[PDB]
């Protein structure tokens, strides 16, 4: 038997419906063995190495590839030199939107200063009693939820003069 | 696509020269057994830089 | 003929022999399969298209 | 970047959480182009052809392939000519259970009598008001919901006496 492209649209809608529980996370604060050539990731893991913290996802949405003239009235997402267009959940099957765009930003010491290398996303995270802010260090978290997605980049370093605007475009079936 | 090829190892005082069709283990045959294969530890531990050096 | 598959236990080990059947030219050998016939070094018969004994026996 | 194994698990948990709204459906009551060879599985279809009706799911659970010795002490499901075993939603990330098992049976004349060649599972199906039975024809349905999974087959047939059974094992990324 077979599933469908529309199932990947509905599972993308499900992930987008969870957005209130979704945080970007970053980690691996100590070096790689050589910073130019990182080790490969592990899709069976559920937490980052050397977790620096969590920041609430500023934008969780469906997307599809952009085109003109018919996307000229819309808003567009640029990453990896690629350019994409946003889709709302109630239109997702009509637009064919099975790709999810995930974004968050950190500025200054609102998460601990130092270098970062691992980048990824968590959902079903629960913060501890008396805390409601969108930037969390691991000591402020009651449950980390499920780490869904992550990558092992070459490093960067931080201050108030820098924005940690890391993002993915992800798909639950890349090869239908 | 960046990647590494890590650990046949063979220690000998004899000169081996491989041919176009030479297989991995012909070093031991060409030396009449006047040498030794590297220990299992060489294949296990030399694949990363750490404190575990193989002697 | 020795096994030249790298990294196997049977590397360089002896194996099956081979039956080599080399064809060689002869004159007045009754055991050989005749291809030409001459008289005083003049050719005795010609053919150009592919020969088949039982096709002669059908067609004649 | 692409998705991860434990994301396939969370998405399989979602499909299992919808089970009360899940129905088998059957269709294609006239011949194929060739009854020795059904047309290829073009997944872009919105609903089955020549729809005969809908029946509520009799089983919906996570599963995985069975393995020994650790499943010698457990239930067995025979499907796809091979053996499979049941998994609960809270064990899914420990067992790696990214597959859903689906089954339903039509007991006799509770849906229209005749031949069928298409089989699939729908979720979020809603009946017209005053109808609460588990068996529905397309004129009794207020919304058909979403066709999640299907297959094309050589023709089946039914009577008032036949218990006709249809079932699947599926994963959200059907060739990961």
């Amino acid at each position: 038997a077979i599933a469908t492209y529309n199932s990947h649209v509905e599972l993308a809608k499900y992930l987008v419906s969870k957005a209130d529980s979704v945080y970007l996370t970053i980690g691996k604060s100590t070096p790689w063995s050589n910073e130019t050539n990182p080790p490969q990731p592990d899709e069976n893991a559920t937490v980052l190495q050397e977790v620096i913290g969590y920041k609430k996802a500023t934008k969780v949405t469906l997307v599809r590839p952009s085109k003109s003239p018919e996307d000229d009235n819309k808003n567009l997402i640029s990453y990896g030199n690629k350019s994409w267009v946003e889709v709302t959940p109630e239109n997702a099957k009509a637009e064919g939107a099975k790709w999810v765009y995930l974004e968050s930003s950190i500025v200054g010491d609102e998460l601990p200063l130092g270098t970062y290398r691992q980048v990824g996303f968590v959902m079903d995270l629960v913060a501890k009693s008396g805390i409601s802010k969108f930037n969390l260090v691991p000591s402020e978290v009651e449950s980390t939820g499920t780490l869904l997605f992550f990558d092992n980049k070459q490093f960067q370093n931080r201050s108030e003069q820098t924005t940690a605007k890391e993002r993915f475009i992800v798909e639950v079936d890349p090869n239908s | 696509f960046y990647g590494h090829i890590n650990m046949y190892g063979y220690v000998t005082s004899y000169v081996y020269n491989p041919g176009m069709t030479s297989s991995v283990n012909q070093i031991s045959a060409s030396t009449e057994g006047r040498g030794q294969e590297v220990p299992t530890d060489y294949y296990m531990y030399t694949s990363t830089k750490n404190n575990n050096t193989v002697e | 003929l020795l096994d030249q598959t790298s990294g196997v236990p049977s590397y360089f080990s002896k194996g099956a022999d081979r039956l080599e059947e080399k064809m060689s030219l002869t004159v007045n050998d009754p055991t050989s399969a005749t291809i030409y016939t001459f008289m005083d070094g003049d050719l005795y018969i010609q053919s150009t298209n592919a020969e088949m004994d039982k096709i002669n026996k059908v067609l004649a």
